[PDB]
RNA sequence: ACCCGCAGAAGAAGCACCGGCUAACUCCGUGCCAGCAGCCGCGGUAAUACGGAGGGUGCAAGCGUUAAUCGGAAUUACUGGGCGUAAAGCGCACGCAGGCGGUUUGUUAAGUCAGAUGUGAAAUCCCCGGGCUCAACCUGGGAACUGCAUCUGAUACUGGC
RNA sequence: UAGCUAGUAGGUGGGGUAACGGCUCACCUAGGCGACGAUCCCUAGCUGGUCUGAGAGGAUGACCAGCCACACUGGAACUG
């Protein structure tokens, strides 16, 4: 590549795209939620998998991860919806958060206390 | 026209008492055309906790400039 | 104070035939702990035969290096199979710091205040024949000036 | 990082005396001294050749009890200070005002030798202080307040340095509660059961 | 021509350390003969001369000392083309110092040591080291 | 002392007034650009002698209309 | 502010984590079910990876989790550029505009440079002092910025002829 | 996005202005811009300074100063 082919335009530089776009770079969104299915995982593995159909506040509308276990998610609820890979899902990239809005806390939890939704009664 | 003040100079209640040749449009912290010295009485307990240059008051002070009630009793103490 | 240092383990397995077999190699360094750098290859069926092996290389391997005074000079680059190992005299702080496979080997030919970045393969048997060439490529100011008559 | 737990059972854990919950009643006897920690353990892990120098050095901070960034202040001072960074930074930390606090006799452990600084029982200089980062000047005078000359805290401390090895570099009183800091430790004036001519190697990065 | 002299001496040398030559043959310019002075000069070859009028032929005798090879690296600055000028002060160092740098400055072709030390500044031509 | 500039014409056809294109050279060290580049400018001219080809010396004088302040000193050089 | 008293241990500790990388792990339940992950993969009757118990590791008024931009990546290359087949050489070519060429002298002194004179204020990096406990911050004294503009010279060289 | 321009280019002389100019008028001329990116669209206040890294190189113009532009949202003026 000689000086005149290096003319009027900077070397290009490019991709850091995001894989998460409805989010539209917020960390957390909100949206409505309207229905909750069971699907298969990937590998052979017979586990099960829950994911939630959710309509965001912005208009697009994404298929969303349920972790841990036990949920009270139903049509028009409204819940928070964050980015994180699943790599037992095809294409699913969304995920619910439990400490917001009306979703619910998981059952029977002795690890981790910031985390699934929980908080430990106070006086 | 020229005058010379007297200003805090310095954060929140960390002062340095300096002083300054400036002109009468100036605003209370705005410009200034000279830094000549300060006149601070704790001075962080040191010795030569007051000073002012000899050589930059004669410029200004012989001369019109106009001197502060907060300042006159050190120029009269070097006598300039 | 001589001391006999490991760099890296390898493993390679292979099926046969029916089954499989896995052999082991290590990379070591002895020298003299200043001015002179030796390594040894060594591969076995066990990892401390293959470290075994290797210091039976190492003590039978030597490099002169044009040194004074535990140091540097002057940048240096060598270069070995896609590794481009290149050396920067390090000063005012830690001197080791560098590439995780240089440690050992610049402190048994007593050099170890060097900041070192391999620049392409990190493959540990490149690497040390990289950084070993750039040592064989380092000289002496002195020599550099004294290429003139008289 | 707080430990919230027993004295002896963090000093069972590093294996070694700490000077924690020190007092005339003595350690041996009915306390697990020198025992093995948990279920399983040497008295001595076999350690990696850089492991074995990094165990030495958290027993070196702990010993004197000092936080990461204070340990490396002292060897980033004792690296540019004569010949062995080891014996320089023993050097340093031997000097510091909690330690000079304690070897004086004001209390009866090293964390309670620096909780009388926090505390602002100290004097140096006739001056009051507050902050365990200093390092104390060669025949300066180490005081306490009027005001807590009467803490059994320092009654105590006192009966316990009547009951050890003298050093050998200072002089003190208990009727004045004040002592003068002559010079540093020479050569056989210290020892310890932990080593530091050797951990002059780390670092990393 | 040959479209640039120049080329035709740096690649002539440089191509001759790596066939371990004695000594190498070129046609003759006042560049070359200069270049060739600074060389014996810093020890990088150990004689030159030319021979001829019609056809006048330079012969340089090469020079690699105690160890292995003389130089790392030898490389183009200024050219016929894009010449790039520095004043006494704003002269670069190659190689922490014991590398060089060639400057035609005002008097001659010589080192930037020379130059910052007679006071010069010029075209800078190449890199030594 | 002046700055003179240098180019050679390429239109006439004004009452009282030329059109110069004028040569320059740009390194911009910032990117490492080095070229040369061409501009065009109006210049007065009431003697009307200049053919167009004709190179051209200009100084900075008096503002007519946009880009026209420079006017003509001499002709430099005749086409052919 | 700063100093001296008075109550009474009183008013004051969490969060992530424990196969291996990368520090801590044993026993028992579940028995491919159900969960867990940064990547390996774990999980069918001794599960180092799930759940629980008893202990243990890292950090601490915090501890985990995320977002955007730049690094690690020479992987947009000046320093580190590339192009048979991997990836990048116009089907075979002519040629206008752009880029661009040996050697010598005379001449000009635009650029080029040596001496001379301006600028790039204040703050501040860095360097020699002072103030607070470090990091901040404040304060006394410094240093430099290829150039651009002007003037006295030289024309080795580049442009011009 | 490769074509675009009648107050668009040039002469002469008033009237207004500190003052230049289709600012605006009278009587003429037929020119101008274009791959060194014209015409058109999107983003953005500028500078001292600020930020990042092996530097090189990019990015940045919250902060404290020196300027611009602007003040319901649009168009004009006076007074000093």
């Amino acid at each position: 590549a000689t000086v005149n082919q290096l003319v009027r335009k900077p070397r290009a530089r490019k991709v850091a795209k995001s894989n998460v776009p409805a989010l539209e770079a917020c960390p957390q969104k909100r949206g409505v939620c309207t229905r909750v299915y069971t699907t298969t995982p990937k590998k052979p593995n017979s586990a099960l998998r829950k994911v939630c159909r959710v309509r965001l506040t912005n208009g697009f509308e994404v298929t969303s991860y349920i972790g841990g276990e036990g949920h009270n998610l139903q049509e028009h609820s409204v819940i928070l919806i964050r980015g994180g890979r699943v790599k037992d899902l095809p294409g699913v990239r969304y995920h619910t958060v439990r400490g917001a809005l009306d979703c619910s806390g998981v059952k029977d939890r002795k690890q981790a206390r910031s985390k699934y939704g929980v908080k430990r009664p106070k006086a | 026209m020229v005058t010379i003040r007297l200003a805090r100079h310095g954060a929140k209640k960390r002062p340095f008492y300096q002083v300054v040749v400036a002109d009468s449009r100036n605003a209370r912290n705005g410009r200034f055309i000279e830094r000549v010295g300060f006149f601070n009485p704790i001075a962080s307990e040191k010795e030569e906790g007051t000073r002012l240059d000899l050589d930059r008051i004669a410029h200004w002070v012989g001369q019109g400039a106009t001197i502060s009630d907060r300042v006159a009793a050190l120029i009269k103490e070097v006598n300039k | 104070e001589l001391q006999e240092k490991l760099i890296a383990v390898n493993r390679v397995s292979k099926t046969v035939k029916g089954g499989r077999i896995f052999s082991f190699t290590a990379l070591t360094v002895v020298g003299d702990g200043n001015g002179r750098v030796g390594f040894g290859y060594g591969k076995a069926r066990e990892v401390p035969a293959a470290i075994q092996k290797a210091m039976e290389k190492a003590r039978r391997n030597m490099i002169n290096v044009a040194l004074n005074n535990g140091t540097l000079q002057h940048p240096v680059k060598g270069v070995h199979t896609g590794s481009r190992v290149f050396m920067q005299p390090a000063s005012e702080g830690t001197g080791i710091i560098a590439g995780g496979a240089m440690r050992a080997v610049l402190e048994v030919a007593g050099v170890h205040n060097v900041l070192a970045k391999a620049y392409g393969s990190t493959n540990p048997i490149n690497v040390v024949r990289a950084t070993i060439d750039g040592l064989e490529n380092m000289n002496s100011p002195e020599m550099v000036a004294a290429k003139r008559g008289k | 990082a707080r430990y919230l737990g027993p004295k002896l059972k963090l000093s069972r854990r590093e294996g070694t005396d700490l000077f924690l919950k020190s007092g005339v009643r003595a350690i041996d006897t009915k306390c697990k001294i020198e025992q093995a920690p948990g279920q399983h353990g040497a008295r001595k892990p076999r350690l990696s050749d850089y492991g074995v120098q990094l165990r030495e050095k958290q027993k070196v901070r702990r010993i004197y009890g000092v936080l990461e960034r204070q340990f490396r202040n002292y060897y980033k001072e004792a690296a540019r200070l004569k010949g062995n960074t080891g014996e320089n930074l023993l050097a340093l930390l031997e000097g510091r005002l909690d330690n000079v606090v304690y070897r004086m006799g004001f209390g009866a452990t090293r964390a309670e030798a620096r909780q009388l600084v926090s505390h602002k029982a100290i004097m140096v200089n006739g001056r009051v202080v507050n902050i365990a980062s200093y390092q104390v000047s060669p025949n300066d005078v180490v005081s306490i307040r009027e005001k807590a000359k009467k803490q059994s805290r320092v009654k105590a401390a006192l009966e316990l340095a009547e009951q050890r090895e003298k050093p050998t570099w200072l002089e003190v009183d208990a009727g004045k509660m004040e002592g003068t800091f002559k010079r540093k430790p020479e050569r056989s004036d210290l020892s310890a059961d932990i080593n530091e001519h050797l951990i002059v190697e780390l670092y990393s990065k | 021509s040959m479209q640039d002299p120049i080329a035709d001496m740096l690649t002539r040398i440089r191509n001759g350390q790596a066939a371990n030559k004695a000594a190498v043959t070129m046609p003759s310019s006042k560049l070359k003969v200069a270049i060739a002075n600074v060389l014996k000069e810093e020890g990088f070859i150990e004689d030159f001369k030319v021979e001829g009028d019609t056809k006048p032929e330079l012969e340089l005798t090469l020079k690699y000392f105690q160890g292995k090879a003389v130089v790392e690296s030898i490389q183009r600055v200024s050219r016929p083309g894009l010449r790039i000028y520095k004043r006494k002060d704003e002269l670069p160092k190659v190689m922490a110092g014991l590398g060089i740098a060639v400057v035609s400055t005002s008097k001659g072709v010589m080192t930037d040591r020379a130059a910052r030390q007679a006071g010069l500044g010029g075209e800078i031509i190449c890199y030594v080291a | 002392k002046i700055r003179t500039l240098q180019g050679r014409v390429v239109s006439d056809k004004m009452e009282k007034s030329i059109v110069v294109a004028i040569e320059r050279f740009v390194k911009h060290p910032i990117y490492g650009k080095f070229i040369k580049r061409t501009t065009k400018l109006h210049v007065h001219d009431e003697n009307n002698e200049c053919g167009i080809g004709d190179v051209v010396e200009i100084r900075e004088c008096r503002p007519l209309s946009k880009t026209k302040s420079w006017t003509l000193v001499r002709v430099v050089e005749k086409a052919v």
